[PDB]
């Protein structure tokens, strides 16, 4: 059947599909964008802006 | 229309130090050959400052302000004791006695609980 770098390629001619497999990407992308927003938070140390900025950090 | 215990209880009413009306703007005569007493006094707090620990030695070492989340449990109140007139007609408060001491804990930004013993004892 299909070799492994082409599994995706059965959405080619299935706009819904793709649309499903778009929304688990943007799902994840978000997912990525609130964890990480999350563990910079659990790890910031907001206390000194001038010598321990979020650039040193 | 002086409130009761049924009045009072629940509302928050009974963390708070008394009040004067606007037109209490008189004096109260020292007699310099009487004794004096306090027969109440209460202190209720409406802010907490602490003060910051900057890292540097240096830096502005500013008074912060903080939330208070042990709720209305913050007033001391019913403090007695002598108002001694003293030689050069000052007035001297020496505590004796009452509620004189509350644990308050306040947060700073950050979310440090800061606990203190909110006192005026002796
Ligand atoms: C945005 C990512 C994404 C999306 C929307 C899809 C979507 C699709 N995949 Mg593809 N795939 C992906 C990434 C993705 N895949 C990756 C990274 C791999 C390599 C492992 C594959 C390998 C692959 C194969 C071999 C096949 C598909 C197939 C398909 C189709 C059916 C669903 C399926 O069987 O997936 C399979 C699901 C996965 C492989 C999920 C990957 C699991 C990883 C490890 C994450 C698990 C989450 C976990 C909780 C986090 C762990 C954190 C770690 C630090 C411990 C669907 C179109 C099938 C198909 O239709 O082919 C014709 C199929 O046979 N995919
Ligand atoms: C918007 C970006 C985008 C999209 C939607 C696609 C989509 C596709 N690519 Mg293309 N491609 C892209 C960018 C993209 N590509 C880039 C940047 C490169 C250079 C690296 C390529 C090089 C490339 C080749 C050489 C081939 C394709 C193929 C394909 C088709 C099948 C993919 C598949 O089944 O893999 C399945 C993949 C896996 C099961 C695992 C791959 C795991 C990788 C190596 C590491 C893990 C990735 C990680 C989970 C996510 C990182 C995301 C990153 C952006 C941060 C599908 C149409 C194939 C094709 O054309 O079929 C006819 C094919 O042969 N692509
Ligand atoms: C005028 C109508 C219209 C609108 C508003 C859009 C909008 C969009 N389409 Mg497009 N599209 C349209 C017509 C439209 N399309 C038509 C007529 C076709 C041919 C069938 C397509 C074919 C098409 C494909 C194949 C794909 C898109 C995708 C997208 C999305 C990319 C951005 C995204 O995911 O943001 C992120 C999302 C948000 C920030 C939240 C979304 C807010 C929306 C409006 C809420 C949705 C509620 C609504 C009731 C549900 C259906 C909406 C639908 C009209 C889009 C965006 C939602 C892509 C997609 O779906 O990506 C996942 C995609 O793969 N479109
Ligand atoms: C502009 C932004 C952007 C673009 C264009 C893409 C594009 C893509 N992403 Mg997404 N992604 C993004 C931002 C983006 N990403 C962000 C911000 C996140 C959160 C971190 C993700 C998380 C994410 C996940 C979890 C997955 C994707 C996947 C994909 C691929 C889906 C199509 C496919 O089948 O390719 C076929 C694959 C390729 C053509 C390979 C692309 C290789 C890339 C360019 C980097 C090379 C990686 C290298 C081999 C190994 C890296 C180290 C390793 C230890 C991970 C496509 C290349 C999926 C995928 O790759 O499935 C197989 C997938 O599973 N992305
Ligand atoms: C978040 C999730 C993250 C999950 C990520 C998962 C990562 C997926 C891993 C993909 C690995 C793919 C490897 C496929 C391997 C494999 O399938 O190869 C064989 C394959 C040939 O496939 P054909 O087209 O013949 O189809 C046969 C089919 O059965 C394949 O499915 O060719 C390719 O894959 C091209 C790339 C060759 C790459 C391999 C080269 C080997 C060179 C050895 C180098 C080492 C020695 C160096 C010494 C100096
Ligand atoms: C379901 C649901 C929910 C939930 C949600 C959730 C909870 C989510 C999450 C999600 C998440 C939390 C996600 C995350 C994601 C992540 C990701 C997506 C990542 C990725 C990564 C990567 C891709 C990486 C890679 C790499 C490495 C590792 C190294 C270097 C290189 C690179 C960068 C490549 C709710 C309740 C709301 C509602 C509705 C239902
Ligand atoms: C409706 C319903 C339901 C629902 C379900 C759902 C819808 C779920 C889903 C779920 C999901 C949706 C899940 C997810 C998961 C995810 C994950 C598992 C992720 C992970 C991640 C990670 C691993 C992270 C990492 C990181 C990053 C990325 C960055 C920063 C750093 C860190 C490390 C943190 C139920 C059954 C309940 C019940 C019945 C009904």
């Amino acid at each position: 059947g299909l070799p492994w770098y082409r599994v995706h390629t059965v959405l080619i001619n299935d706009p819904g599909r793709l649309i499903a497999a778009h929304l688990m990407h943007t799902a994840l992308v978000a997912g990525w964008a609130g964890s990480m927003a999350l563990y910079e938070l659990a790890t910031f140390d907001p206390s000194d802006p001038v010598l321990n900025p979020m650039w040193r950090q | 229309q002086t409130l009761t215990y049924d009045d009072i209880v629940g509302t928050g009413l009974a963390n708070k130090c008394p009040t004067l009306d606007d037109t209490a703007r008189g004096a109260y005569p020292i007699d310099s050959s009487q004794t004096y007493r306090i027969a109440r006094l209460c202190l209720q707090p409406t802010t907490f400052l602490v003060k910051e620990e900057p890292k540097n030695k240096r830096q502005e070492a500013e008074f912060v302000p903080t939330k208070l989340v042990t709720r209305e449990t913050t007033s001391l109140d019913q403090i007695q004791g002598e108002l001694k007139v003293n030689s050069d007609g000052s007035l001297t408060f020496v505590e004796e006695d009452g509620i004189d001491f509350q644990p308050v804990t306040v947060q700073m930004a950050g979310g440090e609980r800061i606990p203190l013993l909110f006192t005026v004892k002796n």
